[PDB]
RNA sequence: GUGAUUUUAAUAGCUUC
RNA sequence: GAAGCUAUUAAAAU
């Protein structure tokens, strides 16, 4: 319940960022992809929350 | 002390005893023997020699040794005569014949601790926990420091690619040994002495020491048999890169490289000189260009030498050999001949330098040929990869990204309402749509660096291919016409550069049956190189690997169909064989497959495995072997020239061809392409070959004196004889070995996947392969290290294969009988439901087929001991009801519809 | 299927004629006519005839090793750097390629050079 | 810009029985 | 209806 919500929210967030034309900025796209993959590969809620808020800060910045 | 100083003799050297006083030491070493009683290359004990460690002026132990041998007075008198005849050779060690207490003593002075037999056995029977001899050899000969072995996984070829350099540090020593054995063979020939040369009678300095079984004849008629020596030594040459010194001037490692001309491509005389310099006394005839060979066996034999000689020559001399023709006065650049790394030089026969005009067939050929595309492009230098960069077709580099997968919130929330995804659940989400960056395509293409030039033991491979061909004698093959070809989905890519104008339907509708037949007849007399395009695959997985696939061109696909369609359909149609391609898992087709492999083995245990990076690491020799095996069905429709030209086309199109990745051309080192017309069948042939080789090595590496069964001992003896002492094929023994394999090592094969039922007493005694006899074969013939992670074992038959085709197995009751049901991974099913590739497919009311199909594959779980596993199927049935109710057939949400899909009656 | 074919036939010929205009006929003729029988490997034609080179550099260490300075040498020839472009197809000046601005740069860089 | 092969399901049409 | 065939769409395996 804790992890599944984080991973689904990460998927939705990265899809939204892709729709917002982030691929144009390769340096942003690389970090977004790396954070998304690390969240999906994470195991405990502690690091998933941190990478999730890090990924959400990118959306908040635009 | 008296014995020690007598051994010292006139060769002044301080020697310390190596043993217990004046006695005979007992060592365990590898030997190669062919007595009428025992035959094979294995490890035995030596108690007939006394060792004498040698020291220097600093009085610390060095690698020199004084070995004295006590044997029949007859051996003494004889060997002494043979040594007197062969005194002058510099490749012969020093012997001092004497008698001490009056037992004769033959003294071998200045010898290393280990031999070439020890080295070859250590590298060809590698074990991760029994590598003491290899580690000691590497430390002794300054190949690596003693602390190199504290680095974990130092032996991998993937995780630790520096072990390649560590191994290659032995190339000069191996080359010196080769030159010394050539000298010894020439000396015997001059003296007039016949005898068999074996690895265990040669020192790591290249010095020969045993002479008991050399018969003396008249001078000038000396005959040295070296078949077993060279064949057992062959795999180590490429591994240690013995011939790496030939690229320098005067073959000196301290000199600069040779500046070969850029326009030179022939190298026939260089290959002949290399063969005469190294393999001078090899009996069989060698053809530098395989177009002059006489059979598929001869093609294999000569290509095995070519893969080794091709490392001397520069890498820019391989590929299409272009020319300059004039179409009605307009000059063009077309590829005429081709230079293979394994097949030499091939020249087309239908070459016309003045075409008044070109029709559809000629336009297709010239558009598929990459000469124009490479010639019109710009030079490319790409430091992102280690592959050869041929050119750049555009003025920009293209970067491909992979998007994330969509999310099905309706299904996810329904599953949450149904009590899944709860904390601590054994059923969790593991499969997702991983996203990649721009450089994922090139990063994954660079994984071809795992393809290393591998040379095979040709005498073993020639028997293995004959045994493997028995597995395919129950099929029907041949060439069909253009109107008998079946194409499943005509709306697919036609490859580069054809995908800029239409799909695969356009060309099939455009060119008629006559033109297709003309193109096929053209491909049997000329070579047509083609460009392959690498595309990214967008799928659900448990690992973030940007999987890439190869889109072969229509010019290759059409003519490969017209060549292999019949045999591939026959293989897919046959039921109850070793290859189970085409057998459905529905309506008891699972049970029927598992019963066929359980067969009637005596002490049954089950085992299985999968290949690490099968496509990237597959050696080109094995790829050509599989192609020849598949093409063996054309004994009546095609001649030798036609079959060779078809093989050349297949190699030049799907083995090492120019590859397009983002508007740039790179050459493929080798391996296999996932877009071939014969990928799965070639993989099956390769799998069977590796298994048969494992069995052969396991049988031959066993002490024949410990085998109690007279039949098995005789079988091992005749196996060794038919492998190394007979040059022709023995059909009776091929049949006998095939029957032995079928009786005690049964197999079920689907591409790179295999499940095996075997006798667990023969495996215990070493008469059939094991999961250890397969790491050894892979380590020396596929340049990979198989771990215990792709290897499973099951001593039980009730519990079936641990894993086959990604399904597990269960013994459930279907009525009155017990059947076996394949069940997949819940996580996989839930991930397929929750995450979708297309945004449109998130509407539940418009996509019922997806959930119907997913419920068919999730049905078996209903009968699993774990309750929370079985609740996955009922989730899909409750969601199907909702979709129909929101939309507005009760059959979909009734269990019996899916229950009918795993029932024997059709 | 008949006029559908007649469309792609003139498409292949147009491409097969556009690439001929791109051939360096002044230099290609020398290479072909210097062979033993007019037959040469394909992998050397771009190397010895191409008048333009594109280099893709992963990072600054490789840049410094390979394409240092305005003019470098490769394949037994002298090439003069003409333009540098990052992964975003943004014009990059030679001044800001250094240790300090490497993190700010968006690698890889695609260097375009002309033969001397 | 999206490969080769195998099995299965669904809708629709057609001809046989 | 029994069965066969053609077309489109979808899921799985390699
Ligand atoms: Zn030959
Ligand atoms: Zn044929």
């Amino acid at each position: 319940s804790k992890m599944s919500d984080v991973k689904c929210t990460s998927v939705v967030l990265l899809s939204v960022l892709q729709q917002l034309r982030v691929e144009s900025s390769s340096k942003l796209w690389a970090q977004c992809v790396q954070l998304h993959n690390d969240i999906l590969l994470a195991k405990d809620t502690t690091e998933a929350f941190e990478k999730m808020v890090s990924l959400l800060s990118v959306l908040l910045s635009m | 002390q008296s014995f020690l100083n007598r051994v010292c003799g006139v060769s002044a050297a301080r020697l310390t005893p190596c043993g217990t006083g004046t006695s005979t030491d007992v060592v365990y070493r590898a030997f190669d023997i062919y007595n009428d009683k025992v035959a094979g290359f294995a490890k035995f004990l030596k108690t007939n020699c006394c060792r004498f460690q040698e020291k220097d002026e600093d009085d610390n132990l060095i690698d020199s040794y004084f070995v004295v041998k006590r044997h029949t007075f007859s051996n003494y008198q004889h060997e002494e005569t043979i040594y007197n005849l062969l005194k002058d050779c510099p490749a012969v060690a020093k012997h001092d014949f004497f008698k001490f207490r009056m037992v004769p003593h033959i003294s071998r002075q200045r010898l290393t601790k280990y031999t070439m037999a020890d080295l070859v056995y250590a590298l060809r029977h590698f074990d991760e926990g029994n590598c003491d001899t290899l580690k000691e050899i590497l430390v002794t000969y300054n190949c690596c420091d003693d602390d190199y072995f504290n680095k974990k996984d130092w032996y991998d070829f993937v995780e630790n690619p520096d072990i390649l350099r560590v191994y290659a540090n032995l190339g000069e020593r191996v080359r010196q040994a080769l030159l010394k054995t050539v000298q010894f063979c020439d000396a015997m020939r001059n003296a007039g002495i016949v005898g068999v040369l074996t690895l265990d009678n040669q020192d790591l300095n290249g010095n020969w020491y045993d002479f008991g079984d050399f018969i003396q004849t008249t001078p000038g008629s000396g005959v040295p048999v070296v078949d077993s020596y060279y064949s057992l030594l062959m795999p180590i040459l490429t591994l240690t890169r013995a011939l790496t010194a030939e690229s320098h001037v005067d073959t000196d490692l301290t000199k600069p490289y040779i500046k070969w001309d850029l326009l030179k491509y022939d190298f026939t005389e260089e290959r002949l000189k290399l063969f005469d310099r190294y393999f001078k006394y090899w009996d069989q005839t060698y053809h530098p260009n395989c177009v002059n060979c006489l059979d598929d066996r001869c093609i294999l034999h000569c290509a095995n030498f070519n893969v080794l000689f091709s490392t001397v020559f520069p890498p820019t001399s391989f590929g299409p050999l272009v020319r300059k023709i004039f179409v009605d006065g307009v000059p063009f650049v077309v590829s005429t001949g081709y230079h293979f790394r394994e097949l030499g030089v091939v020249h087309n026969q239908d070459v016309n330098l003045h075409s008044s005009r070109l029709s559809f067939k000629e336009l297709l050929v010239y558009a598929a040929d990459p000469a124009m595309h490479a010639a019109s492009g710009n030079l490319l230098l790409d430091k992102r990869t280690t592959c050869f960069s041929v050119a750049a077709l555009t003025n920009n580099v293209a970067f491909q990204t992979v998007k994330p997968g969509n999310f099905n919130k309706d299904f996810y929330d329904f599953a949450v309402s149904k009590g899944f995804f709860k904390e601590g659940s054994s059923v969790e989400l593991k499969h997702f749509f991983f996203a990649q960056d721009g450089n994922a395509a090139i990063s994954d293409y660079d994984y071809y660096r795992y393809n290393l030039p591998t040379m095979c033991d040709i005498r073993q491979l020639l028997f293995v291919v004959e045994v493997v061909d028995k597995y395919f004698d129950c099929y029907d093959g041949g060439c069909i016409n253009a109107n008998q070809v079946i194409v499943n989905n005509l709306d697919k890519s036609a490859g580069f550069p054809f995908n800029k104008w239409g799909k695969a339907r356009l060309y099939y509708d455009s060119m008629s049956y006559e033109d297709q037949d003309a193109l096929f007849a053209y491909t049997k007399r000329n070579v047509i190189p083609t460009i392959t395009q690498m595309n990214l695959k967008y799928a659900i997985s448990a690992k973030n690997r940007a999987r890439t696939v190869a889109g072969v061109s229509i010019c290759s696909t059409m003519t490969n169909r017209q060549f292999h369609q019949k045999l591939l359909k026959s293989i897919a149609a046959t039921r109850g064989a070793t290859v189970v391609i085409g057998t459905s898992k529905f309506y008891g087709g699972w049970h029927n497959m598992l019963k066929t492999v359980y067969s009637d083995v005596e002490n049954p245990h089950l085992m299985g495995w999968d290949y690490p990076k099968c496509d990237r690491a597959m050696p080109n020799m094995l790829r050509i072997m599989a192609s020849l095996v598949l093409a063996r069905k054309h004994t009546t429709c095609c001649s030798l020239s036609h079959r060779f030209y078809r093989l050349a086309n297949e190699c030049a199109q799907v083995l090492s061809e120019m590859v397009m990745c983002g508007g740039s051309l790179y050459v493929k080192p080798g391996g296999t392409s996932s877009g071939d017309a014969t990928t799965a069948y070639a993989n099956s042939v390769f799998n069977i070959c590796q298994a048969v080789t494992a069995n052969v090595n396991a049988l031959l590496s066993t002490d024949g004196n410990k085998i109690a069964d007279k039949y098995v001992r005789n079988l091992q003896h005749r196996l060794y004889e038919c492998l190394y002492r007979n040059r022709d094929v023995d059909t009776d023994f091929v049949n006998e070995f095939y029957a032995y394999l079928r009786k005690h090592f049964s197999m079920m094969i689907l591409s790179d996947d295999a499940v095996v039922c075997f006798n667990s007493t023969y495996a215990s005694q070493g008469l059939v392969a094991s999961i250890k006899n397969f790491k050894s074969v892979l380590y020396y013939q596929n340049n990979v290290f198989m771990s215990e992670a792709k290897c499973w074992t099951e001593t039980d038959l009730t519990k079936g294969p641990h894993e086959f085709c990604s399904q597990h197995t269960m013994l459930v009751k279907q009525g009155d009988d017990y059947v076996y049901l394949p069940y997949p991974d819940p996580s996989r099913i839930l991930g397929a439901g929750c995450f979708v590739d297309d945004i449109v497919k998130t509407d539940g009311t418009l996509m019922i087929e997806r959930f119907v199909s997913l419920a068919i594959d999730a049905y078996p779980l209903t009968k699993h001991p774990n309750q929370e596993y079985a609740d996955v199927f009922h989730l899909y049935l409750q969601y199907i009801r909702k979709l129909h109710d929101e939309l507005t057939t009760s059959r979909y949400w009734e269990p019996e519809f899916y229950e009918a899909m795993y029932t024997p009656h059709t | 299927s008949e006029d559908k074919r007649a469309k792609v036939t003139s498409a292949m010929q147009t491409m097969l004629f556009t690439m001929l205009r791109k051939l360096d006929n002044d230099a290609l003729n020398n290479i072909i006519n210097n062979a033993r029988d007019g037959c040469v490997p394909l992998n050397i034609i771009p190397l010895t005839t191409a008048a333009k080179l594109m280099v893709v550099i992963p990072d600054y260490n490789t840049y410094k090793n390979t394409c240092d300075g305005t003019t470098f040498t490769y394949a037994s020839a002298l090439w003069e750097i003409q333009q540098v472009v990052d992964a975003d197809s943004k014009i990059v000046q030679l001044s800001e390629i250094s240790m300090d601005n490497s993190p700010n740069l968006a690698w890889p860089l695609i260097v375009t050079a002309l033969r001397a």
